[PDB]
């Protein structure tokens, strides 16, 4: 059979499994029949490319889907009182009750409510009108045709790079922060000065006119004359109302600091100079290697002169390592992106930048549960992909005595340390939490164990935050720090005073207590992450891992029983607890913003110590409204969401039997089927071409906990989309 | 102002173009 | 199923395509494909 | 054997159990809600798991609190 | 088909020889050993995994190792 | 070199034993490859699951352990 | 045999403790305003509480298992 | 008898037995003095 | 002025209200007025329940630093005389045996010489036979 074609031993399968497996394998490069560095560089190249084009087609989907059955020019009138709509409901088995139902924010049709907030991200960048949107997707459209055929023709015989240009890190390096990320942040600012501030302050510009409407009144003398002053001068006041000319000053880069007092949101100008200084910044950073000329640095000389008398070896031969190996490069880069991830949903649910984004509940849970998701599963890809590293790239004789080879040295202190960090965690968090759950239960709340979050306040206090009484640096208004003549400082600190909004929300022993918890997740995850990296090449119950590739499913019952001993079984369970973490931080953010929004913070604080509340004052309480979206008695606009909150607890449930029966119970039974099939009449006139077999037990669990993500995903988005659509929404 | 159905028809026959560059990038890319 | 939009009778073509036959002539091909004996 | 004694517990209280006035009429647990809700998956965690944990979420406090720590002991 | 490799530190117990449910395995003449046989794996199309020998292999690690690789009918042991 | 009752560690790198300390049970004097044999207080994994031992004796080339007594 | 010693242990131990931890000699006269109680707890950290008011003026965990029934229909 | 000695002295019994003078030596201290949150 | 959220219990208007009708613990009638007394004294919060302090400072020592050198006092009683059982009970002809069936004389001998843990421990660490060498412990394969 052909497929697939770049394995032959998956081909000459004559069972099912040449199917799944095929499939399995496909993006997998460096096990096909057949490759070289060479090809699969290039094959990398265009099919990154690929991924660069479907972003943009993606996008440009969601731009024309807005503006065609949408309702972007009636939003901006009024983005406090109406929803933005997402996309068109077509549905042929729908019912009269959904169309009235669905039948919402003004539409006349079955419309969806956009929770994106792709809304107010359009708003404060500048658009407008349907036409701007228009314009913007096919726009798009052409650059991911432009994508593709780039993909293309670097692909063609005359135009594939080189090994030796793939491998020039320090011209990468400079091109990519001077221009990727110093110059793309540098049009931006110019973007928001030319075009961003004008139209926020009631001047419509355009491509029409941007050439004929200067930015500044006495612009582009003081750039060069030194005196940038001018550019601050005559801010927005106070009473500025965003889109409109009603108090509006005329500066493009100030840094009055905190928030907008109309839109809750932060300064355009503010945003500004902050993407101009970082993209001058990038600039002066990308001129930092050598590349064909005489100045600039190299990477291998600097990573062969930092080494200690106590690491031994220190950072020698890393250059080679890392370049060489290409598993090292993807999850040193996942994991930069899962930790700004993490940062973006961190520092945009409290420092808004969008114009009345705050005020939308919904949007905002919703960008916070989703990026930090996807922060979650970037950083297990990271660790996956550094254990995939240490199983085939790493070569042990290069890097002897260096710091990756005292790694492995020191391994078990490593996983020894770790088990017991994250024991003494989890041992006396539950402790603490049962002991209030009996403490409460026994009519007796005032025994419980409460402990004030006293770092964190102190922390808060040293940023400005004036309620705990610690009077300290910038708290302290006699302290040099607090007495710089920052221009930030009195609006940062009105910002920060302020109990208005999610900047540096007031904590008390349940953010204490659900903190800890977050900790003790952390370090377990990390604990199973990176002991399977490091006992990726072996161990005791198997000295020859390495030897048996990544993934396999064991080695037998004997010698104990293995069960789960590779790697690609510790990311398996790994992701489990990525997925209760999550699970844990989404629970204690959503509560508390619950109770912030409503202004019942008293009833979070007094029952997030002992889990009975947890258990009964957030998810009982919260499923009252979502579990009735459709009643015996009629549907509302959150029948869909229940259905999907069902439907998520029910894949979630159908995980549990690939994760917990396993293969030969369902190999026989395909036996006595294929008895039966081939035992009747009728029947036999027809025949299978692959013979049907169970699955395979790493397809098994791979399946089991694709399910059982999928329904965790699900339900959560569910619970939640309609718990804030009811109580705000 | 809502659009109207020339400007969709000129989406489709536009996005029309990446459609067929994607068939061209697969092709080249399954060889 | 009825829409006030520009060109609503754009969906009542294209997600049949979409919902039916493009998934059937989709599901034909790659069966054909991966079944095809010989060659590789 | 879970769904048995669901379905047991569910139609004993909707159906037969309750309270009868001097008149003669019953007044049913649940009411007469099984009929209308039990045929659907939404209806049993609704109608039933829902509706009829509040006695045992609430139990804090009282001197049936053991039950609702048994309660959370089992999850 | 599987693959079954046999290295220098047989000691010739033909454990894995009786363990092989499918006889795969046999034993040779060999020196290295004080019963002076070794294992092999001449029949080894017919191998299906089952790691038997590897589990009858007293060794502190297996003499005897099965490296799982293409899969054929008589590799996954199918009737039909 | 190595005789009865001599206390070695092994060094092995892939035994169970590896930086262990077990005894020197025979010798055997000939044209084998791995003539010691050492027997050790503590057992393997070696059994099927859920047998409760596994072995305690195992055979090693000279090269491979240091002498400590 | 010691199976049927076991069971017979828990069988004399049921009869005890219904007969001196129970409020059944209460319960028999008002059997319809009277709920059946044969577990006392002890007052230690707060799980008196559980002792709630099982009528008659007796304080002890309300019984489920119908003991109270059966030794009524034997006499 | 030596052989009921050293039964009384597995480790289950000592285990329940240690477990049993633990919990009656904390039941009675909080008992005559309960409700100690901190050292006053 | 450290804890401006933090009242003291005495006066805080929650804890006066509820301390009230607080539930006796024991057999005592009046267990629940000694635990308000006690209580009273404390860090509330708006709620009315006492709060701990836990940063070094020693005017609330009694939150964490006295519980906290109790434990620590008798963890380490446990575990060094289970260590010191386990290394003499390894120089004997079946180790495993007592592992199982306990030497209890020798248990109980062990289990009174654990006051001094701490001068135990640190003669131990002097001694140089406290902690193994590196070389001298089984590993696994890197
Ligand atoms: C990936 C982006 C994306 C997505 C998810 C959607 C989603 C949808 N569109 Mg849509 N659309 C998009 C981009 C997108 N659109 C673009 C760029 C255009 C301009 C050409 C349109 C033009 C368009 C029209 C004219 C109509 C829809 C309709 C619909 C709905 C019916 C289902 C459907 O797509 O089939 C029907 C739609 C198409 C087949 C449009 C072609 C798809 C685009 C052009 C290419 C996307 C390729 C994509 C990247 C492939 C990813 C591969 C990956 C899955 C492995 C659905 C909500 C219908 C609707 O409103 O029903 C209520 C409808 O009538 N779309
Ligand atoms: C019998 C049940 C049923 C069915 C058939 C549908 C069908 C539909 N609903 Mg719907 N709906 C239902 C019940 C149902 N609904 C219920 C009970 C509710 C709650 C009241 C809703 C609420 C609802 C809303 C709110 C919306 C819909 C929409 C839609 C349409 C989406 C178009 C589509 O699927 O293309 C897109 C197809 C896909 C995205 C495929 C995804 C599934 C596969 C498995 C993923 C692909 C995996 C893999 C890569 C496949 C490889 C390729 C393959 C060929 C091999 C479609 C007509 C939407 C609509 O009208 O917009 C057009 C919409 O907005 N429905
Ligand atoms: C100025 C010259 C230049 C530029 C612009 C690029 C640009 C790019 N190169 Mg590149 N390259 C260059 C020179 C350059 N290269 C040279 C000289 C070499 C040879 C040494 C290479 C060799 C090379 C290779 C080998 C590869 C690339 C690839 C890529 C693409 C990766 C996708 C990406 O990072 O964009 C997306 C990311 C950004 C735009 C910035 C990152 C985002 C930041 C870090 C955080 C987010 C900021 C902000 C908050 C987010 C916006 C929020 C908003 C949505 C609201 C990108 C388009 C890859 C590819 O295949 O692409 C086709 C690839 O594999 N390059
Ligand atoms: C830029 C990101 C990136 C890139 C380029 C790669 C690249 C690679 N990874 Mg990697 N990985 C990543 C991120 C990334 N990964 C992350 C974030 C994780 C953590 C989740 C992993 C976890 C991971 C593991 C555990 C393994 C790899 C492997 C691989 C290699 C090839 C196998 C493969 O993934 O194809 C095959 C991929 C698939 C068959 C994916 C199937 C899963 C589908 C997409 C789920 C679909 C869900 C379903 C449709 C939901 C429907 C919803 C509907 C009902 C509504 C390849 C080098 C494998 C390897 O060792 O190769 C060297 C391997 O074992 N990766
Ligand atoms: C609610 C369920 C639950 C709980 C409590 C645990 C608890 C634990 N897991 Mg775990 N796990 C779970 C679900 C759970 N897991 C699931 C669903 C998966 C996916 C398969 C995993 C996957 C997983 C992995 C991969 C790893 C763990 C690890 C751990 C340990 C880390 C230490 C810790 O968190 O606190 C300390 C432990 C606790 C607080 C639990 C003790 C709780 C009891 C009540 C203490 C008292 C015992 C009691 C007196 C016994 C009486 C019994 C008697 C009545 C018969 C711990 C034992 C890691 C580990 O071993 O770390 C060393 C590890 O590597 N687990
Ligand atoms: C993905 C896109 C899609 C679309 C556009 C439809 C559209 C439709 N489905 Mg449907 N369906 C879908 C996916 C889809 N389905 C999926 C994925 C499932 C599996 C769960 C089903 C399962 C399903 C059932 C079980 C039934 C329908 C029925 C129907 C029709 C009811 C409306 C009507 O007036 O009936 C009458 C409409 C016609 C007579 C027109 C026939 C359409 C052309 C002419 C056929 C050629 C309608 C044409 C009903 C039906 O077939 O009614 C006859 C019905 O009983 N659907
Ligand atoms: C199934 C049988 C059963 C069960 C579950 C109970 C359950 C209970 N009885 Mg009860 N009882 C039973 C049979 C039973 N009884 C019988 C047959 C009799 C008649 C003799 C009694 C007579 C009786 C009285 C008189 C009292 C109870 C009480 C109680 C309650 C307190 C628990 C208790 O006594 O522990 C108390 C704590 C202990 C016994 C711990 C002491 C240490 C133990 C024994 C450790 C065991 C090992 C020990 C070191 C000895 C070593 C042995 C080794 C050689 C093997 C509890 C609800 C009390 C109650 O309800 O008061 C309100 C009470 O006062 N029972
Ligand atoms: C960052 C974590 C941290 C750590 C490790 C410590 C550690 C310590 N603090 Mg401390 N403290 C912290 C944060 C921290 N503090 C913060 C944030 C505050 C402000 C609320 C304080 C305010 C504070 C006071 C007021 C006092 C301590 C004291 C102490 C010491 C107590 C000595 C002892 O009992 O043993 C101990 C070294 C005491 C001291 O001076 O010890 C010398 C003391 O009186 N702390
Ligand atoms: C907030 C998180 C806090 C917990 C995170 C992890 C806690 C782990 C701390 C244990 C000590 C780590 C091992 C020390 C590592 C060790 O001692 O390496 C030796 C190293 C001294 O390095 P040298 O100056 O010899 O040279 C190192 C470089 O020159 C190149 O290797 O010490 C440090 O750098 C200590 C700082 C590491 C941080
Ligand atoms: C000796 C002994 C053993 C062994 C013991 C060993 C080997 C110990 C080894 C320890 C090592 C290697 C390292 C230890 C590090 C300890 C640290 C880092 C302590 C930090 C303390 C801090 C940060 C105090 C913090 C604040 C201190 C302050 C008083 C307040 O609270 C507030 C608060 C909590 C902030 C056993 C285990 C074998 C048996 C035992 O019985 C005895
Ligand atoms: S994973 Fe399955 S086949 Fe492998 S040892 Fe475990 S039970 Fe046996
Ligand atoms: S794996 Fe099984 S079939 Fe293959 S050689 Fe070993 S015992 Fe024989
Ligand atoms: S079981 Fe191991 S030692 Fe015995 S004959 Fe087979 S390979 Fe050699």
């Amino acid at each position: 059979t052909k497929f697939p074609k770049f394995s032959q031993d998956l081909a000459q399968d004559p069972t099912t499994r040449r199917i799944w497996y095929g499939i399995a394998t496909a993006h997998d490069f460096e096990t096909h029949d057949g490759m070289t560095e060479e090809n699969l560089y290039q094959k990398i190249f265009a099919s990154h490319f690929g991924h660069i084009a479907i972003i943009f087609l993606w996008t440009s989907g969601t731009l024309f889907h807005v503006a065609w059955q949408g309702n972007f020019e009636q939003w901006i009138k009024d983005p406090l009182n109406i929803r933005p709509i997402a996309h068109a409901i077509w549905d042929p088995h729908f019912g009269e009750g959904a169309v009235n139902a669905f039948t919402q924010a003004g539409a006349s049709n079955p419309v969806n409510i956009a929770y994106s907030g792709v809304y107010h991200w359009f708003y404060t960048i500048g658009m407008t009108t349907n036409q701007e949107l228009y314009s913007g997707a096919v726009f798009l459209l052409v650059l991911a045709s432009l994508f593709l055929f780039a993909g293309w023709l670097h692909l063609q015989p005359k135009f594939r790079p080189s090994l030796a240009w793939f491998k020039n890190a320090e011209s990468r390096l400079n091109h990519h922060l001077a221009g990727l990320f110093g110059v793309s942040s540098l049009a931006w600012a110019g973007h928001l000065v030319h075009v961003a501030i004008p139209e926020a302050r009631g001047q419509h510009v355009g491509w029409d006119n941007f050439l004929s409407t200067p930015p500044h009144p006495a612009g582009l003398m003081p750039f060069f004359t030194g005196n940038w002053g001018v550019y601050a001068a005559d801010p927005d006041t106070a009473g500025h109302i965003f889109g409109t000319s009603e108090g509006a000053g005329t500066a493009i880069l100030t840094f009055l600091g905190g928030f907008h007092p109309q839109t809750e949101s932060l300064w355009l100008t503010d945003i500004a100079h902050h993407h101009l200084a970082i993209a001058v910044i990038f600039i002066i950073a990308g001129h930092m290697y050598r590349t064909n000329w005489g100045i600039g640095h190299s990477i291998k000389e600097i990573l062969n002169a930092h080494k200690g008398p106590l690491t031994g070896a220190g950072h020698t031969n890393l250059y080679d390592t890392i370049n060489n190996s290409l598993h090292f490069q993807l999850g040193l880069a996942l994991a930069s992106l899962g930790v700004i991830t993490s940062l973006v949903a961190q520092h945009m649910y409290s420092l808004p930048s969008y114009a009345f984004i705050a005020q939308d509940h919904t949007t905002q849970a919703a960008l916070y549960t989703h990026h930090q998701y996807i922060a979650g599963f970037l950083m297990v890809g990271a660790f996956a992909h550094g254990a995939i590293f240490f199983v085939r790239d790493y070569d042990p004789v290069a890097n002897k005595d260096n710091v990756l080879a005292r790694m492995l040295e020191h391994k078990e202190a490593l996983i020894s340390h770790l088990s017991w960090v994250s024991l003494f965690l989890g041992f006396h968090t539950l402790g603490l939490y049962v002991h209030n759950d009996v403490v409460v239960a026994f009519g007796t709340p005032e025994k419980q164990i409460l402990i004030e979050p006293v770092f964190a306040q102190w922390i808060q206090a040293t940023s400005g935050k004036a309620l705990y009484g610690f009077d300290v640096l910038l708290s302290n208004p006699d302290s040099i720090a607090s007495t710089t003549g920052a221009a930030w400082l009195p609006g940062w600190l009105d910002a920060i005073n302020s109990g208005t909004n999610s900047l540096f929300l007031t904590i008390g022993p349940g953010d204490f207590l659900v903190h800890h918890a977050i900790a003790l997740g952390l370090h377990t995850t990390a604990l199973i992450l990176i002991k399977g990296a490091l006992d990726a090449r072996g161990s005791k119950l198997m000295p020859d891992k390495k030897d048996f590739g990544y993934s396999f499913p064991c080695d037998g019952p004997g010698r104990g029983g293995t069960c789960d001993i590779s790697a690609w079984d510790a990311f398996y369970l790994a992701m489990f607890w990525m997925l209760n973490t999550l699970g844990w931080l989404t629970f204690y953010w959503h509560w508390k913003h619950l109770g912030v929004w409503s202004g019942n913070v008293a009833q979070f604080n007094e029952n997030s110590t002992y889990l009975m509340g947890w258990f009964r004052d957030y998810l009982w309480a919260n499923s009252a409204q979502l579990i009735n979206g459709y009643n015996p008695y009629g549907v509302n606009n959150l029948s869909v969401w229940a259905w999907m909150f069902l439907f998520g607890h029910l894949v979630w449930a159908t995980g549990f039997m690939f994760l917990i029966s396993w293969r030969g119970y369902w190999q026989e039974l395909i036996e006595t089927i294929v008895w039966a099939h081939e035992r009747t009449p009728l029947a036999n006139l027809v025949r299978w071409k692959d013979k049907p077999v169970a699955l395979s037990i790493v397809q098994a669990r791979l399946v089991g906990l694709a399910h059982f993500t999928v329904g965790y995903v699900l339900t959560y988005a569910a619970f939640l989309i309609a718990s804030t659509a009811g109580k705000f929404g | 102002m809502a659009l109207s159905d020339t400007q969709i028809l000129a989406a489709l026959v536009v996005a029309l173009l990446p459609a067929f560059l994607a068939f061209r990038l697969s092709t080249e890319l399954y060889k | 199923m009825d829409g006030s939009y520009a060109a609503s009778y754009l969906p009542w073509i294209l997600i049949p395509m979409v919902g039916w036959l493009f998934p059937a002539v989709t599901m034909g091909l790659l069966f054909i494909h991966i079944e095809s004996e010989g060659e590789g | 054997l879970s769904i048995v004694i669901f379905h047991f517990s569910w139609k004993m209280q909707s159906d037969v159990w309750g309270t009868v006035s001097p008149d003669g009429s019953v007044t049913h647990v649940t009411l007469g809600n099984f009929a209308q809700s039990a045929i659907t998956i939404n209806g049993w965690l609704r109608d039933f798991l829902w509706a009829q944990a509040a006695n045992v979420i609430n139990s804090y406090g009282s001197a049936l609190s053991a039950y609702g720590i048994m309660f959370l002991a089992g999850h | 088909s599987h693959s079954v490799k046999i290295y220098d530190t047989c000691i010739g117990c033909t454990q894995c020889v009786r363990a092989c449910p499918l006889d795969v395995l046999e034993m040779v003449p060999w020196d290295g050993c004080k019963a002076a046989q070794i294992a092999s794996s001449p029949r080894t199309e017919d191998c299906v995994g089952c790691k038997r020998c590897e589990t009858a292999c007293p060794t502190d690690f297996l003499s005897i190792r099965v490296y799982l690789g293409a899969e054929t009918t008589r590799s996954m042991g199918l009737a039909y | 070199a190595l005789n009865r009752g001599d206390k070695v560690r092994i060094k092995r790198t892939e035994s169970y034993w590896y930086g262990d300390v077990g005894t020197v049970a025979s010798v055997e004097k000939s044209g084998i490859l791995y003539p010691v044999i050492v027997r050790f207080d503590r057992v393997n994994y070696n059994g099927f699951s859920g047998s409760a031992s596994g072995v305690n004796t195992n055979n090693f080339a000279e090269n491979e352990l240091e002498l400590v007594q | 045999f010691g199976h049927l010693a076991v069971v017979f242990v828990w069988l004399s131990g049921m009869y005890f403790h219904g007969a001196k931890f129970s409020n059944y000699e209460g319960w028999l006269a008002d059997p319809t305003h009277i709920k059946p109680s044969a577990q006392v707890v002890w007052p230690i950290v707060g799980q008196g509480i559980l002792n709630g008011d099982v009528g008659g003026g007796f304080h002890g965990i309300q019984i489920t298992s119908g003991l109270f029934y059966l030794w009524r229909a034997s006499g | 008898m030596d052989g009921l000695k050293s039964f009384l002295s597995t480790a289950p019994v000592m285990i329940m037995a240690l477990l049993t003078f633990t919990a009656g030596i904390l039941i009675e201290f909080n008992r005559f003095y309960p409700d100690l949150l901190f050292h006053p | 002025d450290d804890f401006a959220n933090l009242t003291p219990c005495s006066e805080n208007p929650a804890y006066l209200a509820k301390s009230k009708n607080f539930l006796n613990t024991t057999n005592d009638p009046n267990s629940g007025k000694i635990r308000a007394e006690r209580y009273a004294s404390a860090l509330c919060g708006p709620e009315g329940y006492p709060h701990l302090i836990v940063d070094g400072r020693f005017t609330h020592a009694g939150d964490f630093l006295i519980p906290s050198i109790l434990f620590l006092y008798i963890a380490g009683w446990i575990g060094w005389v289970g260590r010191s059982y386990l290394i003499e009970i390894r120089e004997s002809k079946n180790p495993e045996m007592q592992e199982v069936v306990i030497n209890v004389p020798l248990a109980i001998k062990k289990m009174l010489g654990g006051f001094l843990w701490p001068l135990a421990a640190v003669g131990e660490y002097t001694s140089g036979k406290l902690v193994m060498k590196d070389s001298e412990i089984p590993t696994s394969p890197r």
